[PDB]
């Protein structure tokens, strides 16, 4: 990027008397863009600013795109024969002052006169008139009281609170074993008294298929769960497309049905370099034919003549008589949609027990008498904790209100009662005589 | 007290609080069912107003 | 030391104006 | 090229109230006999602005100022300047202010 | 791409076409549509200044692209219709009202 | 209910009805289609897509 305008003649001999220009510029950077506002006005001054309000027009849009946090002015200094030296001593520097100000995001009331020159502004935060007229819209107000804003104490500090658990779970069984189970007899395993890690499981091994439902896969660190469950199977590739709820298939894919509102998610890699045999591989079964569909989450292990044609069958394995079992065939050469894919399911469940499986949080230490953030096993908000006398029974956890708010829990590590009672807060209202006789007003808080 | 029942509600998303939603759901996730929510309590309090 | 006549107090005493506190910590104020 | 200046004297930086001086058009939608209400990177009112003035005062060791601090940028800045003879001539920014990275000027 | 940030810049191949006022019709001022009266304005525009908008968040105000002239928008007239009758027992004839 | 599953055929998924419920509804005039595309080409064989 470079630019140069038309060749000009500035005068360049040192004024005397007192200041007579003032130059105003604002320099934005936002989203690539460097901004720059200018404005000119002569003025009579030695010192400070002029009171008078002006406002500033765009000069320049420059689309650089490129960081700025630190500037400098430059100045233009005077040699002579009246500044003997070298070129480090022998200068001389003209009167000069410059006034450097920081923006930061704030809203403001403009008005816009008949040829729409900003002549006027308010802001909304300076004092409570100002946001008194940034409430009603205007910049004069009658005589009364007025409901301007609310007003919360904010929170001092954070507290985290986890159950006393520190062996590790091992994930690696349901995921480096051997052999698993066929997509019929698809096996289960019940997962408890345990620290997660789905943080390092997310990446360490370069899975294929991963993406989760009801849950984001960046904030399951962050959550507690009750009796983690795992599934187990190996199929085709392109039912791998429809492992999910809502979602019809073959009649494999109606043996693992899911149920409609499913938390958790599948997890499927690729499987070439141990179940494809030079020979074939059959030991893999499914199913293909069914009387009718399977309600969610339900595993069949039956094995009987299918029967759909109008003739009994009674084991004969005849004409319109087909074994519903089919074995795969899988080769270490065939398509791209022909490699068996090993999938297991997560599934999660919340608000049912005492937490037993959720990722590693440093405990913090536990205050109270002062509105703070929290977070006990998952139940985040704000509000003083205290001492509670209500007498919860050895299985109770938490109370509850009637506007389905929790206000009583129990500490998860010294299975101790706090109470919850939120930050005061309240509207504010401002006391004025009118802007038309004087700029004082009261404030009340309700 | 009908205005103070109304909170529990869901309305048609996955649940009823607030902080639970935004705590295990990615934004662009979340703003269907804060959208519901909203709408869902928006209207319980125009009634209450009329 | 309520300045009100025997019927007032027979008056006040028959209508009856925790409950307050839920709708109070929702933003509703009286 | 580079010269490194001597002779400066030292000095503590003075401050002056903004005012109510700051005020920019937002937007390039004309409007006419209206109030508008916007949120945006505006100067505060009434707040302390920091001042700099590069004079030679006279006398025996008079002090004598070239103030080119380097100085933060954040989220924008608003620069006056107040002039009769033409000193302050153009700005600098950039991040390591250096060949590494680039500098507008 | 972006919308509404500066005076366009890049966009296809139409044959811009003559231009009339003082009488309703369809416009497209740089991808900006709809009807109205096209007329000469007398606010002034800075020279940073695109075109004019109202309480409505409608557009009012235009500048022309190629000859950089301000035009006033102003859509066509209309109103409701009412029908006097004496009612269908006594007679067929009607009287017709735009307000 | 024989078409559904006699064949092992390779896309099927129906727009505004249900296939297992295809057996409790009755048609007038059943309209059938007929060509060769690849495989490409089938993920588009959609109501509102281009
Ligand atoms: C930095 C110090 C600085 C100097 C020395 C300066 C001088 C300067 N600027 C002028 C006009 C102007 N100068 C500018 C703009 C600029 N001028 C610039 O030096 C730069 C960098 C820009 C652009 C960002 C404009 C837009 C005018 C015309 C103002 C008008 O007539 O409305 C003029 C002639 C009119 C006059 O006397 O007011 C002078 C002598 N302006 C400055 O801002
Ligand atoms: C002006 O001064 C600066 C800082 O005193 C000089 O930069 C230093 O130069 C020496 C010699 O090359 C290095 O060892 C230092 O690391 C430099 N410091 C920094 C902060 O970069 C600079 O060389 C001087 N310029 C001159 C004398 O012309
Ligand atoms: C603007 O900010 C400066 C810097 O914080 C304020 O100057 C401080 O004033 C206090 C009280 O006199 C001193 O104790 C500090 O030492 C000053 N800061 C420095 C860096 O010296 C200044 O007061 C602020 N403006 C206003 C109007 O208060
Ligand atoms: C500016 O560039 C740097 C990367 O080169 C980024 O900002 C730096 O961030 C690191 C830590 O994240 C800090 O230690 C540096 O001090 C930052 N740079 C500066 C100059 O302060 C960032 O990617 C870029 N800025 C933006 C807004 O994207
Ligand atoms: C506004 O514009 C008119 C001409 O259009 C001009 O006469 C007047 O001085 C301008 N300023 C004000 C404040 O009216
Ligand atoms: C865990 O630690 C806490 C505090 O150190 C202790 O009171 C508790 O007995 C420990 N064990 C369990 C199971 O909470
Ligand atoms: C299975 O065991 C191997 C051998 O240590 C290990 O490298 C792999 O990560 C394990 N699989 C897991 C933990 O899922
Ligand atoms: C109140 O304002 C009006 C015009 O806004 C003015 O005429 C009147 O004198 C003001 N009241 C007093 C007591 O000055
Ligand atoms: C209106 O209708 C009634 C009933 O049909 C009839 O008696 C009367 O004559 C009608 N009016 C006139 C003006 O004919």
């Amino acid at each position: 990027f470079e630019y140069v305008s038309q060749p000009f003649l500035m005068d360049l001999e040192g004024k005397q008397g007192n200041f007579k220009n003032l130059r105003e510029f604002v320099f934005k950077n936002i989203d690539g863009y460097f901004k720059i506002y200018s404005k000119h006005t002569p003025i009579n001054l030695v010192r400070d600013l002029p009171q008078g309000f002006s406002a500033l027009e765009p000069l320049v849009d420059l689309p650089i795109g490129i960081n700025i946090t630190r500037f400098q002015t430059l100045l233009a200094l005077h040699r002579s024969y009246l500044t003997p030296g070298d070129s480090s001593s022998g200068w001389t520097a003209g009167a000069a002052a410059y006034y450097v100000g920081y923006l930061q995001p704030r809203t403001f009331l403009l008005k816009y006169n008949e040829n729409g020159t900003i002549t006027d502004a308010v802001d909304c935060a300076l004092d409570p008139l100002s946001e008194t007229k940034c409430t009603l819209k205007s910049f004069t107000v009658e005589k009364g009281i007025y409901q301007t804003s609310n007003f919360r104490v904010q929170p001092t500090e954070s507290i985290v609170r986890f159950p006393n658990i520190t062996n590790l779970c091992p994930f690696g069984e349901v995921f480096n074993a051997t052999r698993f189970a066929s997509v019929y007899a698809w096996n289960r395993k019940r997962i408890s008294n345990c620290v997660a890690d789905y943080s390092v499981l997310y990446n360490s091994a370069s899975f294929s298929t991963f993406k989760c439902y009801g849950v984001s896969p960046t904030k399951l660190n962050d959550l507690c769960f009750t009796n983690v469950y795992a599934d187990s199977f190996v199929i085709r590739g392109d039912e791998v497309r429809q492992i999910a709820p809502g979602q019809t298939g073959k009649i494999a894919d109606y043996n693992y049905k899911l149920p409609d509102d499913f938390t958790g998610c599948v997890i499927a890699w690729n499987s070439n370099n141990l179940d494809s045999k030079v020979g074939g591989n059959y030991n893999y079964l499914y199913r293909l034919f069914r009387k009718s569909n399977l309600k969610p989450f339900e595993r069949d292990i039956s094995t009987e003549i299918y029967q759909a044609g109008s003739t009994p069958c009674n084991g004969v394995e005849g004409f319109n008589c087909y074994f519903p079992l089919q074995s795969y065939g899988f080769q270490p050469t065939n398509g791209v949609g022909y490699q068996p894919y090993r999938v297991v399911v997560l599934s999660f469940e919340l608000l049912h027990a005492p937490a037993t499986v959720c990722g590693p949080k440093k405990s913090t230490n536990l205050v109270k008498n002062k509105c703070v953030n929290f977070n006990f096993n998952g139940l985040t908000g704000t509000g003083v904790l205290t001492e509670s006398n209500k007498k919860f029974l050895p299985f109770q956890q938490f109370g509850r209100d009637i506007a389905d708010t929790t206000d009583a829990v129990r500490d998860p590590q010294t299975l101790e009662i706090l109470d919850i009672t939120p930050c005061s807060f309240g509207g504010v209202s401002v006391i004025t005589p009118g802007t038309n006789t004087s700029n004082q007003v009261a404030v009340l808080y309700q | 007290n009908t205005l103070v029942k109304q909170l529990s509600s869901n309305f048609g998303a996955i649940s009823s609080v607030l902080n639970d939603i935004l705590s295990r759901l990615d934004p662009p996730e979340a703003e269907v069912q804060i959208d519901r929510l909203i709408t869902g309590r928006l209207q319980s309090l125009q009634t209450y107003v009329t | 030391p309520s300045k009100r006549s025997f019927i007032e107090d027979l008056l006040f005493n028959k209508v009856t104006l925790d409950l307050i506190c839920a709708q109070k910590f929702n933003g509703l104020t009286v | 090229q580079c010269v490194n200046l001597t002779t400066r004297t030292q000095l503590p930086p003075a401050y002056t109230n903004s005012f109510t001086r700051g005020v920019y058009y937002p937007d390039k939608v004309f409007r006419s006999s209206v109030l508008h209400s916007t949120q945006d990177l505006f100067l505060p009112f009434f707040s302390n602005v920091t001042w700099f003035h590069a004079i030679h005062v006279s006398g025996t060791n008079g002090t004598k100022r070239f103030d080119n601090p380097v100085l933060p940028f954040n989220d924008g800045v608003y620069f006056a300047s107040t002039e009769k003879s033409n000193i302050i001539r153009g700005w600098i920014f950039g991040t390591t202010l250096d060949s590494k990275t680039q500098s507008l000027l």
